[PDB]
């Protein structure tokens, strides 16, 4: 028992706020306090600040003062944090979190997935997806490479997987850069010579952002 | 009871 | 604000050594209950941090005994008696018996194995991606350590540093090796005035760059 679901990925616009959920089992939510913490890319955590559901009593730290807006509904055991007039920095992942330590027989410290923020005035594109295929019969020795390259996309993540998944050892997904408004995945497959093309090798792209899916197949071609 | 961190005060 | 520093930033490891992580707050933490809340966090990319030790030594359910924890008042210690490939990552010690609940810096703890050469591939533009006149050359050096490199894109031999985005991959949690993938965009235009397209990367495991090259339109 005791899991913490939080919303999903949330894009919003610079000045604009975002509403975020957190919904807890397990334990008593109206008597524990519960916090929210923030993670920026490259930084460390920071505590924003926590609420209790009981009597609706909540606690911030300056920095997060006029920041953040915290409520719960107990009906639902479920949490909210709002972040308002959003800017560059408001751009982060964001998870609540219980801790309790004084009953040794229940020692409570979970964590939500997060919640991902991004914000910015960029626009939502599906990604174009273009299979990496070694050119003719040619070959490195007993295995082979094979590649996805999954370009111009935004906002993120995107869930890059091969044959449904199927096949996971042998596989790099490089992490998403980002070119002007835009973001570059790539992800290779490494196989023996013997499985590829008699047995279908195919890469699966899904852009939630832009509800696109895309299965591309890798095929066996020619000269340029 | 309990601080903001859950302790016993 | 009471702070934690955390010390070192960077922790260089052979698997089976031993490791040490020193975590200090600017003021006590033993709380008027009597306990003393210092915590150790992991976190492995991607994911939210995991409770390794409460309490300052205590191992949460699940923890490997590998993990010890000690300190008093001010001075606190994470050790790790024997380090394997799962413990990567990086590690914070917190603080919860003052308002706010803080968190150190963190330690990332780096590997170090036998050096291992990179696995180079090179890939000529699809032609889904032709039609729409651009041309995505990349290159792929997979499996390699340490990860210390740099790959050169020479176009009919001179080097072209224009245009060009290159991403890596955290150590990884098996080989413990690194990857990365260099990709080299033009215009059709471009790519269709070269015959001669190339990937070398110098890395310790050679005096000679790797090389890998393909010429358009030629198997």
């Amino acid at each position: 028992e005791v899991n913490l679901q939080q919303s999903g990925t949330v894009l919003a616009r610079p000045g604009a706020s975002v509403r975020m959920s957190c919904k807890a089992s397990g334990y008593s939510f109206t008597s524990y306090w519960l916090h929210w913490i923030k993670q920026r890319p490259g930084q460390g955590l920071e505590w924003i600040g926590g609420i209790y559901p009981g009597n609706r009593d909540t606690r911030y730290t300056q920095r997060f003062k006029d920041k953040a807006k915290l409520t719960a509904v107990t009906s639902a055991n479920t949490a909210y944090m709002e972040l308002s007039s959003l800017t560059n920095e408001d751009s982060a992942v964001y998870y609540c979190s219980i801790i309790y330590f004084d009953y040794a027989d229940f020692i409570m410290d979970y964590w939500g997935q997060g919640t991902t923020v991004t914000v910015s005035s960029a626009k939502t594109t599906a990604p174009s997806v273009y299979p990496l295929a070694p050119v003719c019969g040619d070959t490195t020795g007993s295995s082979v490479t094979l590649g996805c390259l999954v370009k111009g996309y935004f906002p993120e993540p995107v869930t890059l997987t091969w044959n449904s998944g199927s096949l996971s050892s042998g596989v790099h997904t490089f992490p998403a850069v980002l070119q002007s408004d835009l973001y570059t995945l790539s992800s290779s497959v490494t196989v023996t010579s013997s499985t590829w093309p008699s047995q279908s090798i195919t890469c699966n792209v899904a852009h939630p952002a832009s509800s696109t899916k895309v299965d591309k197949k890798i095929e066996p071609r020619g000269p340029t | 009871t309990k601080d903001t961190n859950n302790n016993l005060c | 604000d009471i702070v934690m520093t955390q010390t070192p930033l960077s922790l260089p490891v052979s698997l089976g050594d031993k490791a040490s992580i020193s975590c200090r707050s600017s003021q006590a933490l033993v709380h008027s209950n009597g306990n003393t809340y210092l915590h150790w966090y992991l976190q492995k990319p991607g994911q939210s941090p995991k409770l390794l030790i409460y309490k300052v030594s205590n191992r949460f359910s699940g923890v490997p005994d590998r993990f010890s924890g000690s300190g008093s008042g001010t001075d606190f210690t994470l050790k790790i008696s024997r380090v394997e490939a799962e413990d990567l990552g990086v590690f914070f010690c917190s603080q919860s018996t003052h308002v706010p609940r803080t968190f150190g810096g963190g330690t990332k703890l780096e590997i170090k194995r036998a050096d291992a050469a990179p696995t180079v591939s090179i890939f000529p533009p699809s032609s889904e991606q032709l039609t729409s006149g651009g041309a995505s050359v990349v290159c792929f050096l997979n499996n390699f350590y340490p990860k210390d490199i740099n790959v050169k894109w020479k176009i009919d031999g001179s080097e072209r540093q224009n245009g060009v985005l290159n991403s890596w991959t955290d150590q990884d949690s098996k080989d413990s090796t690194y990857s990365m993938s260099s990709t080299l965009t033009l215009t059709k235009d471009e790519y269709e005035r070269h015959n001669s397209y190339t990937c070398e990367a110098t890395h310790k495991t050679s005096t000679s760059p790797i090389v890998k090259s393909f010429n358009r339109n030629e198997c």
